[PDB]
């Protein structure tokens, strides 16, 4: 009987005459129930894709194609399922469904026989079942002839549980794969597209009107990723297309915009219901509740995961077929199934999210629950709730509704959008681009410019052009930003790329690409801006042609930017156009050249550019910018020269003796005025710091010298001490990290410090000395005649015999007010001899380190007892130490108390018990000034990092 | 008694709009600042910036840093108790064993709390009651092993492959596995429970040798380029040669050995006892053995720095310390809710994956 | 107006819907994608990308797409575009 029931399949299923054929494609859907390794052949296959695409026409197709041949001829038997159009709350069996699908139920008691083996079913649609499952767990049917309802049988059928060695293919949809893809054992997928983009390239530009307006705007559509990938469709280009050509047309009665899918689908429809009206006029009362009806279902369907409203669906909101059909007149809400029970569906998902959003809209213009009887899936509706905001499109609701629209889920997104720009540790680039990208759906000055009011600092990443079209559209409105950074990696490394995307060009002539045009109008936003003041370029990567078109730009005289950075980017080619920028640009005063190497030209150009009267830079930094002999030359006669230079620095790149004497000179001279000094990770060797101190010997000009990372003798710390002791030397602070003072060398330092004016800081990390060196130290700190300020002891060799000689200068002590002290080995001991000096707060420290201090749990008390009692403290540092419960709860109890005044405390809260980070967050609650963050290096009341930028 | 809290660590902004919008629906049908994580962009990085130092390093001492805090990003929901984890970061995916099966995640999707796996790869049915020990991933995230108690073998699963399918057996019949281990000379090998340490061409599935040694000697395994080293219950190290196929080194120890590593650069050795002591052990002078810490509980996991730089250790005490190479200072602390079983850590150094009871946290390294 | 192509395990079915579109002459692609598929296959795992040539175009020109995340795919569109310098020259 397997004849009849072959062509009663045939006569069933015959409606694609020119769309079914032996496709190239198809011999790859033939061949894949085939070993592709000898080992592993495949038994299920999953197609999916977007939901507009043919699958269901392409799986009637196979099931055809069996029934005439070419396409399957091991299966003895090919079933259908479509589960969109049945119910699946009733309890049924596997053999009731297919005595349904076969006409003759004789032939399966043989059939079940031989034939599992042999034997291929084909389920179209199980999208709709991703909320049947009750998530907690399932029965698994094992045999068939069992009432059970048939959800469960399908799920026992995907787990080949039921009926196992046969052959599954199953149709569904790229959002509905999240809870099918562990059940399914080893699948193999597939992939399904359609129309080809040059294709929809095309038929998008033929409807184009083409007044005056038809680059930008095919350019806003095209470039748009996702409107263009959701085209794929050929009904959702068709309604693009129809509503292209409707607004030309319908040319000055219609202020819609025609850039977004908002705007287009907005035109269709509430055009559509216009027809209907003998004349402009509002809608009748019934037919507004239908209206509501419709979207509340097409929303709450959106929430559950629905997508079949079935018959009592329809009577639970008070729908009916006639009316929807005979208010529109319009494709939607199509009717499906064949049996008794009927099933109702949208057209396109993308109307039931376009209604979805547009029931937040009309949910509070009354009360509309009297007439009624009752994260990747939520982007469509986001998008079109965003762009709904438009506020042509409100006038429009007003007018058929009769009363003025104000929704109040506008304020909500709003505040989400303001939510993002205040961070306390920066803001994500990310969720700032995702945010510029739903408030350009909404073509709307007043909704843009009052979401955007208080970000002040961002961080944008670059990859595509629309990326810089939406920026340039946001950063207008952006009127209280202070400093930017832009990442372009990839973008513009190429200099010349020549290409037509058409057989023929879009335009007949472009004369320049559309990147380049796009890249200037972004430059010359940046450029207009006011109050941005901070340009960073990230780790960008630019060709000649961009960075001249950045440089002309940046010349207009309504540019303010002040800082310029350039340490992570490869700007070696446009470095002629940055020269000729820099003496135009007179707002111009800090240009960071890291990492950029330099030749004779390049260097002979920057020279005599800042040799230029018109030129206002006052720092210079240049380091890593691998420098030559006459490039030293040249450096120095800049330096004897006239400038409006304060600040060079030099760091890591190597200065031979040559260099170093001609340095030298040209320092001694009377006719340098340099303020800032940094010479870190020099090649500077003793003899070489010899002749350079000997030569800074005259110099009565430079405050701040940097000599960190190097090689000091005991000859260059004298001679040091001799340059500090005549008068008039001008000089206030020093940094001397890593260079190795040892022995005498501390000697001479204390007997500089104890009369000495003038030097206020002194930075002494990483360097051998121990307590006997601290004795001196100490000793000449206690003098009233020694006015430093801050003392760093971050890595020096301390043990706890030094304690109480620190706690008797921290007693004594009139002017230190900071104190740090990094990775010593104090241990407790230590620590509380210190606090019992520290309690009695004789002194004004206002920052203490004790960060990396070996201090376990037994100094807590005598730490809380000098903290509970000390009101001149303001900072405090105890990261990497071992606390207990009870010494924490010790800590909190002193944080809490009414006298302290702790203003920045350095604990990483996520290394405690429940019980102390509650006590963390009721201190934080009593007081709101107190900021406990473990970064405490990051804050800087004073320039403390200076030779650090 | 300590019992942590948990809170919804990540709370997100892009779930922050999602959730208010479902409260006003059902407000609407009813008649009839914040502080939020930074996102793991593409399952590959945070986007953050560093934290301030007091110096600068030298010129020559750039790619050498160390961590300084632990932020947790996720929760993988498992449904069992938890016994091995792998992170896979340049094909982007977690694997989490159980005594059941193992299940795949992938770090792709932006979710607070997972729990739709990307399959499940079991054996249970194949036998009649079966239960698994351990898993391991190759260097190149091409291939994954696994072994048991009732298994007829360790299986074989290729990760290359258009499909996720079973590959090979490597027959080791009426054995416990205990321990895997891979080489680059394409074999592995594996320690079972009698003291057994049999090699299996990887590519032939053919014994080559089989090594014997004492009962329960074999719970930990480390291979080097041409050494093996061992230690259990027994409180003894043994070093064998592939060459000679004989014992090479022997040395007591204190108490039993609960784990083994290696440093990928300098040539150290690090011991995990029962009593919580550290110990370090030149591998090359092989002199004597210095001992650098000591805690009350027992120690289950360890592991080195990419760049070995520091290491991390896991055990019974509801706590993750984070100690340095040079001396072995702890750096800090994460607590937890019961013993701490697992962990694992990426080839780049960003992040840090660990289950404890049957849920397995990933972190992210702050450096 | 329908194309099928088969998605490895491992490509996540998040990055499937943001392509990269760059247009080349026809000539070209086909001794620089070339005949077998093994190599392809290999290129494609290594850069952690999927790309697809399609030249049913009558000009001389042909589309390429390529998928996967932004370093993935520039890199991928580096190595063309050094594959077919290579064999222009």
């Amino acid at each position: 009987d397997l004849q009849d029931y072959k062509a009663h399949v045939i006569a069933k299923f015959d409606t694609s005459v020119d769309l079914h054929y032996d496709s190239p494609e198809m011999k790859l859907l033939s061949d894949a129930f085939k070993p592709y390794q000898k080992t592993f052949q495949p038994h299920t296959i999953i197609l999916h894709g977007r939901p507009g695409v043919g699958k269901s026409a392409l799986a009637r197709s196979i099931v055809l194609g069996w029934a005439q041949g070419k396409l399957f001829q091991k299966m003895s038997f090919v079933i259908f399922f479509s589960v969109r159009e049945i119910k699946w709350t009733e309890k049924s069996s596997l053999a009731q469904l297919i005595a349904k699908e076969c006409p003759d139920s004789w032939d399966l008691v043989t059939k079940i026989m031989s034939q599992p083996e042999r034997l291929l079913f084909v389920i179209d649609g199980l999208d709709d079942m991703d909320s049947v499952l009750q998530h907690d767990d399932m029965t698994l049917s094992r045999d068939w002839k069992d009432e059970q309802p048939i959800y469960i049988l399908m799920y026992s059928l995907l787990r080949k549980a039921l009926l196992p060695q046969s052959f599954l293919i199953i149709t569904t949809r790229n959002t509905g794969l999240e809870k099918l893809k562990s059940m399914v054992v080893s699948p193999l997928y597939i992939l399904v597209e359609g129309l080809s983009a040059s294709r929809r390239s095309q038929l998008v530009l033929e409807n184009i009107s083409n007044e005056s307006d038809r680059i930008q705007v095919f350019h806003s559509l095209i470039e748009n990723h996702q409107l263009f990938d959701q085209c794929q469709a050929p009904s959702v280009c068709s309604l693009v297309c129809e509503a292209l050509q409707l607004q030309k047309k319908l040319g000055k009665r219609c202020t819609l915009p025609c850039q977004t899918l908002t705007g287009l689908y907005a035109t269709l429809v509430f055009h559509q219901l216009t027809l209907k009206r003998p004349s402009q006029s509002a809608l009748s009362q019934e037919e507004q509740i239908t209206l509501v009806g419709l979207c509340m279902m097409a929303a709450e369907g959106v929430w559950t995961m629905r997508s079949v409203f079935y018959d009592d669906d329809l009577k639970n909101y008070s729908l009916k077929e006639s009316e929807i059909l005979a208010l529109f007149h319009m494709n939607i809400l199509l009717q499906v199934g064949h049996n008794s029970e009927q099933c109702y569906v949208f057209s396109h998902l993308s109307l039931q999210d376009f209604f979805a959003a547009l029931y937040y809209v009309l949910e509070g213009l009354e009360e509309w629950n009297q007439h009624f009887c009752f994260d990747t899936r939520l982007l469509g509706m986001k998008r079109f709730l965003f762009g709904l905001m438009n506020k042509d499109i409100l006038k429009t609701l007003e007018v058929l509704f009769e009363y003025p629209v104000i929704p109040t889920v506008e304020q909500k997104l709003q505040h989400w959008v303001s939510l993002i720009a205040q961070q306390v540790n920066g803001t994500s680039p990310m969720d700032t681009l995702d945010a510029f990208y739903c408030l350009f759906e909404s073509q709307d000055e007043e909704f843009v410019g009052g979401a955007l009011k208080r970000f002040q600092e961002v961080w944008l990443l670059i990859n595509q052009k629309m990326d810089l079209k939406v920026s340039s559209y946001c950063l207008k409105h952006c009127q209280n930003l202070k400093a930017i950074r832009v990442d372009i990696r990839d973008l513009l490394s190429v200099d010349n790329t020549l290409e037509l995307c058409p057989v023929v060009t879009v335009q007949e002539t472009q004369c320049k690409p559309l990147l380049m045009e796009w890249w200037g109008n972004f430059c010359s936003v940046l450029g207009s801006l006011r109050n941005l003041k901070e340009l960073d370029l990230g780790d960008s990567i630019l060709s000649q042609r961009a960075m001249k078109i950045l440089c002309l730009e940046l010349r207009n005289q309504s540019c303010r930017i002040q800082k310029l950075t350039f340490k992570s980017a490869e700007v070696v080619s446009g470095l002629k156009h940055l020269w000729k920028l820099l003496f135009s640009n007179q707002n111009l005063k800090y240009l960071n050249l890291g990492n950029t190497p330099m030749k004779d030209d390049d260097m002979k150009l920057a020279c005599e550019a800042l040799k230029h009267p018109k030129c206002s830079v006052e720092t210079l930094r240049l380091d890593s910018c691998e420098l030559t002999i006459i490039g030293y030359e040249m450096i120095s006669t800049l330096l004897i020269s006239t400038t409006r230079l304060k600040c060079l620095s030099l760091a890591k790149n190597r200065v031979g003796v040559k260099s170093m004497i001609s340095l030298g000179n040209a320092l001694s001279s009377s006719m340098c005025l340099l303020q800032k000094l940094i010479l870190d990770n020099c090649g500077l060797t003793p003899a070489s710091c010899h002749l350079l101190v000997s030569a800074l010997f005259s110099n009565q000009n430079l405050t701040h010298l940097c000599l960190s990372n190097n090689s000091l003798g005991t000859e260059g710390v004298q001679q040091l001490c001799q340059f500090l002791r005549n008068p008039e030397c001008a000089l206030q602070r020093l940094i001397l990290n890593h260079c190795n003072i040892v022995d005498d060398a501390y000697g001479f330092l204390a007997m500089r410090l104890a009369n000495n004016t003038k030097l206020t800081h002194l930075s002494l990390t990483m360097n051998p000395v121990g307590d006997g060196a601290m004795k001196l130290l100490c000793e000449a700190l206690k003098e009233p005649t020694c006015y430093l300020q801050e003392l760093e002891l971050v890595d020096c060799q301390l043990t706890q015999n030094c304690c109480e000689d620190l706690a008797c200068m921290i007693t004594t002590t009139k002017h230190l007010k900071s104190l740090d002290l990094g990775n010593n080995a104090l241990g407790d001991k230590g620590v509380i001899t210190l606090c019992e000096g520290l309690k009695q707060s004789s002194s004004s420290l206002r920052r203490l380190g004790l960060g990396a201090c070996k201090l376990t749990s037994n100094c807590c008390e005598a730490l809380s007892l000098a903290i509970s009692c000390n009101p001149h403290l303001n900072s405090l540092n105890l990261v990497k130490n071992d606390f207990s419960t009870s010494g924490m709860l010790k800590l909190c109890s002193a944080f809490q108390c009414p006298v302290s005044n702790l203003g920045i405390i350095g604990l990483w809260k996520q290394e405690y018990y429940a019980r102390v980070r509650r006590q963390l967050e009721e201190v934080e609650f009593v007081k709101p000034h107190v900021v406990i963050d473990g970064d405490w290096y990051a804050s800087d009341e004073d320039d403390r990092n200076w030779w650090k930028n | 008694d300590p019992q942590p809290v948990w809170d919804a660590e990540p709370q997100f902004c892009q779930g922050f709009l999602i959730q208010g919008l479902w409260e006003l629906f059902m407000d609407s049908r009813q008649k009839n600042a914040d502080k939020f994580l930074k996102p793991l962009s593409w399952g590959s990085e945070v986007l953050e910036s560093s934290c301030n130092q007091p110096s600068t390093a030298l010129w020559q001492l750039e790619r050498f840093t160390v961590p300084q805090a632990l932020q947790k990003v996720r929760v993988l929901k498992h449904q069992e108790l938890l016994l091995v984890v792998a992170v896979s970061s340049f094909t982007r995916h977690v694997f989490t064993c159980s005594q059941s099966g193992i299940k795949v995640w992938n770090l792709v999707n932006q979710v607070a709390e997972d729990r739709d796996p990307e399959s499940h790869l079991k054996c249970s049915v194949q036998d009649n009651k079966v239960y698994l020990r351990t898993c391991l991933l190759s260097s190149n995230s091409r291939t994954l092993f696994a072994g048991g108690y009732n298994l007829p073998g360790v299986i074989v699963w290729d990760l290359a492959a258009p499909s996720l399918y079973e590959k090979c057996q490597l027959p080791c019949e009426g054995l416990s596995c205990q321990a895997l281990a891979n080489t680059k000379e394409n074999m592995a090998l594996a320690g079972f429970t009698d003291g057994t340490v049999r090699i299996w061409d990887l590519r032939t599935q053919e014994i080559v040798r089989n090594l014997k040694g004492p009962t329960n000697s074999a719970r930990n395994l480390v291979v080097k380029d041409d050494n093996i080293w061992t230690g259990g219950l027994d409180a003894c190290l043994r070093c064998w040669d592939l060459r000679m196929a004989k014992v090479s080194l022997e040395h007591l120890f204190q108490s039993q050995i609960m784990s083994l590593a290696h440093s990928p650069t300098e040539d150290w050795l690090l011991l995990g006892l029962a009593n919580g002591q550290h110990c370090l052990f030149n591998s090359r002078k092989r002199d004597q053995v210095l001992t650098v810490d000591t805690k009350d509980n027992t120690i289950l996991g360890l592991k080195f720095s990419p760049n070995g730089k520091w290491w991390a250790s896991v055990g019974m005490g509801n706590f993750i310390t984070v100690h340095s190479m040079p001396t072995g200072a702890k750096l800090f602390q994460v607590p937890e809710v019961g013993p701490v079983r697992c962990f694992d850590m990426t080839e780049n150094g960003r992040l840090i994956i660990t289950g404890s009871r049957d849920c397995a946290s990933v972190y992210h390294i702050k450096y | 107006s329908l194309r099928l192509r088969t998605r490895p395990w491992w490509f996540p079915i998040q990055e499937v819907s943001n392509p990269l579109v760059l247009y080349m002459e026809a000539w070209v692609a086909e001794r620089v994608i070339g005949t077998d598929q093994a190599e392809i296959s290999e290129i494609e795992w290594m850069c952690q990308a999927l790309l697809t040539v399609d030249s049913v175009n009558s000009g001389n020109l042909a589309e390429i797409t390529i998928f996967g995340q932004p370093s993935a795919q520039t890199r991928m569109k580096n190595i063309l575009l050094n594959m077919a310098a290579w064999h222009k020259e």
